DNA sequence: GTCGAGTCTAGAGGAGCC
DNA sequence: CGGGCTCCTCTAGACTCGAC
């Protein structure tokens, strides 16, 4: 039968997969590996427990090539990655003639061959190239001037935005706006934002050009940590720093010098592109083309130095082919992209002034305080600055009428002509206290707006101004130790105001800190969520919310202003600091022309929408642990029913013909880490108590680690995740207490630390794993354990001893999923090149996949998803050794089959700039999930057509 | 109700204490508004006006009889959509048959209390392609409350419910916390073709308008507000006794005074600065023309009842170096600015707020 | 009678060409006004306001119910009963002072069918030594208003009347083509309406005057601003209104001459939310896809009485010129689009 | 030529993702 | 001993510069 079983039963792959996958002839465990798993399990009480049999799978996979899976994966990604080590090796081994003196200016590509001349070309036309892109921030996202590196010429570009110059360019980018170029490899520093200006990356149908990025390279091979970072600039201006001589940050100058060395590279000390205007690029073409030219030489001379030691460091093909495909992004967006911008920035504006009318309406009525000194009896604005400036200086008739209209005209023409006792700029508000005087914006200011428009709650004198008090007692800033307030003992009007509170040290909390020197009262921290040592900067955090609702924090106005502001505060605080990113973002508008037939053709195509894309500017390996980084689309928050704009993801939205199809996998890190244990313990699955616990539990059943730690604590399951992801890696006792107080308001101080040592309480279940994460932490070169990509040099043992342990044992299984997204990627992409499965990888982040296939594939997408994840799992068992893999893990959970980038197929993104919903305003209906069993019966369980 | 005696002291309001009684004012039975209530219902109106019509290129004026003629005698309307449906075809033609297109209106509409009850009104009849009604309806139900909203010293006692009709439409309803309770200000119906096909009954031809590529039966969005009880709201939310109307919707915006001595040179000078505020747009109350000469206080006191925004002051210096002094309704401080430049401020004051 | 086709057909008037008719618009039965008519009624009652009320401290606005209550009421047949109600009240705006008068523009129903007629009223309380002189001064700035926007002031005209009871009174008249009629009416009515109204107790009627208490004089100014559209337009009479540019209802007709259409909408739009903001009435013409011919487009534009006409095509976006023609000369020339603006201001400003 | 008003970085606390 | 990232606003200290 397909039903089996190990020697600890648990229920294994199907029969008919196994025979595939492993073949037949793994060598047995052995009786003492056996007795060994038994005494552990029944030990920690975990044998005799029988579990509901999951239905068996009968697949007909693809011809895996090789004598095993190993050999399958490296067949794979040497014949993804061989054309393009083909151009690594060109860009390695030639030689360039030097720079030429004169650069053209003209508009077009052009190609400088020997003795400095300039040829126009249409376009590089080469295999391998350096590539840099100069933008002027002030005309917009259009590409300026661009410098290519050829192993045989030099390559320059200049845009008709330079050459010429017209009154009017159109706002809305297009692929004519872009660098023309187009089996190539592009090589670069932070390609992708060199890739963001190509013209032919935008089109729907997949382009076979790749890009290498140098910032990644040296991520992988002699990469910082962010304290690492942090540490080394402070250097460069713990007992072990021999890594810094090894090292040195993303910038491409420090990266010279870390490699290849020689003179100092050298930047433009103007920054025109940044700073500077267009005629400014105009006057100065010859230096910031040279500029471009020399940092794309130094790109060269980096890359030369980083590919030997990549290749060494990082061996498997799979590593580098998919960090080709990482790095190939595509969000597809349309004109519900603007009407998203417009919507979320009005809603934004509408909220920013309810606050501000609250907030200007009671700084005008403080100013009271003013007359008659009475700000020295009030208990909160008694320290601010009141003093007052000086103004400083160096019937009738008709022709009666007439005449004296004339006359009183005059006499006031003869007063504004006195202006030249005047400075030419006038004070700001003199006559107003120096409070209120930095809370108006000057008039020169170009947005000007009367009153105190430039107060937030933010500020430094909010808090003051909206009276707020903790506890009864007013709010208090101490410069050394953040925010607080002040318990009595104007200090004679402090008391006033708390004994009222009361009608309506004695006080325990972070304790009278002495050397605030306030007098006649003590000084106590406002309890932040990450403990005594931290600082509050900020009453109006969202975990002062519920203070606020329970009443312990208040307004002076009382009512529902302080909930009110808080909550707008919540609602607006994504939008504040995400805004210049999601509303700067390079969106490019694609023509009916340059549109599939699939699209036009389609039921839902508009003729008066727009469709554009929106290609990520990910960093491929832009961490330790070798993750992508993005500042925009791996931070776009979820939507959630309060926050502002937080719907950003769905309005990712496919084409019309087009779907989203992807997956995200379940306990990635915590299967991760359980099998790396199981095969340090004995070479099956379930051996430790750990892996059982993690194996024993479905998702949809609610008995997964995360969904039975947010049962046991209360907290939410996302909370779960942090518990749970936290208490693996390092979190001690009191990190899990401050936790769940913080995502459990009903516990308090002991009953916190109570359900802290349930979870913590095991010689134990999470013994095997951190052992085996020490020893590979530990080792001279340590590796990833299944596609055996080295560490970086900046924290091998030799270059830290005994530092940034947390780091290291983090970066075993970190590195291990970012070694399981790589293998999803080479996989995905076989199957998709094998079956011709019409569609492209979207994008990825740290666990999820997402794929623009067409409509007519989303099932064999959703098969071809759910067999890769079952090569992978299978894979990273083989690496281990254990020659088997639980039926629990074997397939993904669900496959999201969506018109749009969101967390759930099923939520609807009513967020408060979006009120109607996705559906009601946009049209999108939802989508579906779907397990393996389903998939198989849409796809009668095949990839073919 | 001390609202309403500063009101009637400071001529918002008009007769005794008997018509001013707030159901008198609800119903519609009060006298005629007071001098700065003309004034504050005006303002209101010109935002109104400025939102709805003059930046919309497809919101037109439309000229509603008081009566309606015919079936034998004639009556009073009570509603300004009819003549706005009346006009759709006669308006249809500007837009050159193009929809949505809005028919906006403000008016006086007689309700029966059997006295008869005035109200102004302010209407907006949009007519609109049939699959984006609720569309068009949530995004003018935002628009409309942001506008309530947006002159409001507390935005949230504005606020909506949505409602259904008697036959099942759709609608919403705006609202205004008043202190004795929750009164209507404004309400927007999802109407459909039901009015025009009964008052244009045969062909429907005439009344198609062209969405996109297709002509279609628009679907009849009104919108009615009532700037009666809108200046009302105002004056409540706005209510040291000080109105604090917005800078767009006081009445008066700028007190004028004098100082000491000469006082014909000094009576020159405003005559000059007041000719010149009000060349410019801003309406200006004359308090040199007054006789009595009361306090600084008592005049500070006085203006802040009538949401005065500035107190200008031409003192005897003002003569030797051009400053004048300005007393903020906001802050209650003064601040000295020169003669050159008080127009070109008051123009920035009002226009950015 | 072709001004009134035209007026119908740019959407100056309201209703069916058989359903216009020169009595029905002198009485108040037309079926009402179009936006350009009602736009024109606007100007001119800011023109009307700014000319009484606005350049005078003494003059305030009064809101007359448009029903007159008790004895089963009627509708208002003139703007003179509730600024004399309202008299009594108002001395506080002047603590008890005089002269000072109450001005208001709104809808007067007159018999006929019921005729509504949208009259500018000014009642004028004066002490009586002096009510010549400032019935006199009245009538000159009238004269003066009415003539000031008129292409052929001739045809504005003056004349002298005595009523039944035999006050001294002046009509002022426009020579419309059939004939002249009356636009405004002044009366020096006297105080038998005041203590009719008010009777006993004459001392709360007192007005100071020199510390001198004055039971005062009413002086009626009746005017015809329906009346005076229709004046301002036969008079504004290539088919062109030359409308003066204070009371045109829209200045502006923006254009776009060529492709691409998605920048050169773009750049009509910010011209179009700049001119509104700067206070420039703007007909969107540009919206509008697959125009006419431009003679034809200038025709309808004279037609609606458009002071200019600005035509933004593909040049624009290289340096910035555009097409504008001006109504009163048929002349074209290319002015910088950053020049505009200013230029409509200092237009306005200049005709007035 | 003195000193007070604009510009500029650096650091700290808050807040999105996995 | 959570880890790995990302960016923002606000405040303070230092520098520049210009007008009197
Ligand atoms: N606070 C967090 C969040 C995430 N991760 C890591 C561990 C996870 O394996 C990986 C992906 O995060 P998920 O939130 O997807 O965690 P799971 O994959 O376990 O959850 P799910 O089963 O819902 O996918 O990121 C972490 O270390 N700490
Ligand atoms: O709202 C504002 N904004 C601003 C911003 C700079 N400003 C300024 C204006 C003139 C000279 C200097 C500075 N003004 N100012 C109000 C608030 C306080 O009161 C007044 C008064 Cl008394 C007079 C004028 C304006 C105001
Ligand atoms: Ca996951």
């Amino acid at each position: 039968g397909q039903l089996r079983h190990n020697p600890l039963d648990i229920q294994m792959l199907s029969r008919g997969l196994h025979e595939q996958i492993f073949g037949q002839g793994g060598e047995m465990p052995g009786e003492a590996a056996v007795r060994r798993s038994v005494e552990h399990l029944q030990k920690h009480g975990l044998w005799g427990q029988p579990a509901v049999p999951l239905p068996d799978v009968e697949l007909r996979l693809p011809p895996l090539y090789g004598d095993n899976l190993d050999q399958h994966f490296r067949l794979l990604a040497q014949k993804q990655s061989l054309p393009y080590l083909e151009a690594a090796n060109l860009l390695l081994q030639a030689q360039l003639p030097p720079k030429p003196p004169a650069w053209a200016w003209a508009e077009g590509w052009t190609r400088y061959g020997p003795e400095g001349e300039a040829v126009p070309v249409a376009i590089p036309e080469e295999r391998a190239l350096v590539f840099d892109v100069e933008v002027c921030l002030a005309e917009g996202t259009c590409p300026t001037l661009a410098v290519a590196i050829s192993p045989s010429a030099w390559y320059s570009w200049c845009s008709q935005r330079l050459v010429e110059e017209r009154y009017s360019w159109t706002s809305q980018l297009s692929p004519a706006d872009l660098i023309p170029l187009e089996e190539q490899l592009v090589v670069g520093h932070n390609v992708s934002f060199d890739r963001a200006h190509i013209r032919e990356q935008y089109l729907i149908q997949g382009s076979r050009m790749r890009f290498l990025d140098t910032m990644s390279m040296h991520m992988a091979i002699s990469g910082l940590s962010s304290f690492q970072r942090s540490l080394w600039i402070a250097a460069k201006q713990i007992s072990s720093w021999d890594w810094l001589d090894i090292s040195s940050v993303n910038s491409l100058a420090e990266v010279h010098r870390l490699y290849v060395g020689g003179p100092p590279l050298e930047k433009e000390p103007r920054e025109l592109f940044v700073k500077g205007t267009m005629k400014d690029i105009r006057e100065n073409f010859q230096d910031l083309m040279q500029y471009c030219a020399q940092d794309v030489w130094a790109t060269h001379e980096v890359f030369q130095q980083q590919l030997p030691l990549f290749l060494e460091r990082c061996p498997h093909p799979v590593t580098l082919a998919g960090m080709l495909e990482m790095g190939v992004s595509y969000l597809p967006v349309n004109q519900n992209w603007e009407r998203y911008l417009a919507e979320a920035q009005g809603t934004y504006e509408e909220l920013q002034r309810e606050m501000k009318k609250s907030l200007m309406d009671l700084t005008n009525d403080a100013c009271q305080l003013l007359s008659g000194e009475r700000y020295k009896e009030d208990p909160w604005l008694w320290d601010l600055e009141w003093d007052l400036q000086e103004f400083k200086q160096k019937p009738c008739s008709e022709e009666e009428e007439f005449q004296q209209d004339v006359m009183a005209r005059a006499c006031l023409q003869k007063l504004k002509g006195t202006t030249e006792l005047l400075p030419k700029r006038p004070q700001h508000l003199p006559g107003h206290p120096g409070w209120y005087r930095k809370l108006c914006p000057r008039l020169d200011d170009p947005a000007w707006t009367p009153g105190p428009s430039l107060l937030s709650l933010q500020m430094r004198v909010t808090p003051k101004l909206m009276a707020l008090t903790w506890d009864g007692f007013p709010l208090h800033y101490s410069e050394r130790h953040g925010w607080g307030y002040l318990v009595p003992g104007p200090y004679r009007a402090i008391e006033s105001l708390y004994r009222k509170h009361c009608l309506e040290s004695y006080h325990h909390g972070n304790g009278p800190y002495n050397d605030v020197d306030i007098p006649g009262c003590w000084f106590f921290k406002l309890p932040h969520k990450d403990g005594n040592s931290c600082n509050v900067g900020s009453p109006f955090a969202k975990d002062f919310l519920p203070k606020m609702e329970d009443g312990t924090l208040q307004a002076g106005p009382g009512g529902a202003s302080g909930p009110r502001a808080l909550e707008i505060n919540k609602m607006i605080s994504f939008w504040r600091n995400a805004h210049k990113r999601i509303s700067s973002q390079m969106v490019v508008w694609l023509p009916r022309s340059a549109l599939p037939r699939a699209v036009i053709r389609h039921p839902d195509y508009d003729e008066e929408g727009l469709y554009g894309a929106i290609l990520p500017q990910v960093v491929t390996a832009g961490t330790i642990t070798r993750r992508a980084v993005e500042p925009t689309w791996l931070t776009a928050s979820n939507a959630r029913p309060d926050r502002v704009g937080s719907e950003l993801k769905a309005m990712v939205q496919a084409p019309p013909g087009y779907t989203l199809v992807g997956a995200d996998v379940d306990s990635q890190e915590l299967w991760i880490a359980a099998v790396l244990g199981d095969a340090h313990f004995a070479g099956m699955h379930g051996c430790t108590a750990f892996g059982w616990m993690t194996l024993q539990g479905r998702k949809s059943r609610g008995t997964d680690l995360h969904s039975k730690t947010a049962t046991t604590v209360g907290i939410s399951r996302e909370h779960a995740k942090i518990f749970n992801y936290g208490r693996i890696y390092g979190a001690g006792q009191p990190f899990a207490e401050r936790l769940l107080m913080q995502f459990n308001h009903r516990l308090t101080q002991q009953e916190a630390a109570e359900k802290a040592q349930q979870m913590y309480a095991a010689g134990g279940t999470e013994s095997e794993m951190f052992n085996k994460l020490e020893s590979i932490a530990t080792s001279d070169i340590p590796r990833t354990p299944v596609l055996g990509c080295c560490i970086s040099r900046a924290l091998e043992p030799s270059a830290v001893q005994e530092e940034f342990m947390t780091s290291r044992v983090n970066w075993v299984v970190q590195s291990s999923a970012v070694d399981y997204l790589h293998l999803m990627l080479v996989a995905m992409k076989w199957l998709f090149e094998e079956f011709a499965i019409d569609g492209r990888f979207c994008i990825s982040i740290h666990d999820e996949v997402r794929y623009l296939v067409r409509e007519e594939d989303r099932y064999r997408a959703a098969l071809a998803l759910q067999i890769t994840n079952l090569l992978t799992r299978c894979m990273f068992a083989y690496k281990l050794g254990l020659n088997d893999l639980p039926q629990s893990v074997a397939f993904f959970s669900a496959v999201d089959i969506d018109r749009c980038l969101r967390k759930e197929v099923t939520m609807d993104c009513k967020t408060p700039s979006n009120p109607t919903g996705m559906e009601r305003r946009y049209g999108i209906p939802q989508g579906e999930a779907l397990d393996i069993y389903q998939i198989i019966e849409l796809t009668k369980g095949s990839l073919e057509k | 109700e001390a609202l309403l005696e500063i009101c009637q002291r400071r001529h918002f309001l008009s007769g005794s204490k008997q018509q001013l009684s707030r159901d008198s004012l609800l119903s519609g039975c009060h006298p005629g508004f007071g001098p700065l209530g003309v004034e504050l219902r005006k303002n209101l109106a010109a935002e109104w006006w400025t939102s709805v019509v003059v930046f919309r290129e497809q919101v037109f004026p439309v000229d509603a009889l008081h009566h309606k003629p015919g079936p034998t005698s004639g009556k009073l309307r009570e509603n300004l959509l009819h003549g706005a449906l009346e006009h759709y075809v006669n308006c249809l033609d500007l837009v050159n048959k193009r929809l949505p297109y809005g028919l906006a209106q403000i008016g006086v509409c007689f309700h029966p209390v059997k006295s008869i009850g005035e109200k102004t009104e302010a209407s907006l009849v949009w007519f609109t392609p049939p699959r984006t009604s609720n569309q068009w309806l949530d995004f003018w139900l935002r628009h409309r409350l942001q506008w309530w909203r947006k002159f409001a010293m507390s935005p949230s006692n504005f606020s909506s419910s949505d409602c259904q009709d008697e036959e099942g439409r759709k609608g919403n309803k705006l609202y205004y916390n008043f202190p004795w309770g929750k009164e209507l200000i404004e309400t927007l119906w999802n109407l459909g073709d039901h009015e025009l096909l009964h008052m244009y009954p045969g062909n429907v031809s005439k009344l198609h308008g062209r969405d996109g590529r297709k002509n279609v039966v628009p679907c009849v969005l009104s919108v009615n507000g009532d700037l009666d009880r809108g200046m009302l709201a105002y004056l409540y939310d706005s209510f040291r006794k000080v109105l604090k109307l917005h800078p767009c919707l006081a009445p008066i915006k700028v007190a004028l005074d004098v100082g000491r001595g000469p006082t014909l040179e000094l009576r020159q000078v405003c005559q000059g600065l007041f000719n010149e505020l009000l060349e410019n747009g801003i309406s200006v109350w004359p308090g040199y023309l007054e006789t009595m000469q009361s306090s600084l206080e008592q005049l500070y006191s006085k203006y802040d009842e009538m949401s005065i925004l500035f107190t200008v002051l031409v003192t005897e210096t003002t003569l030797e170096n051009g400053l004048i002094h300005l007393r903020s309704r906001d802050t209650t401080m003064k601040e000295m600015m020169h003669i050159s430049k008080l127009k070109d401020f008051l123009i920035k004051y009002i226009s950015s707020a």
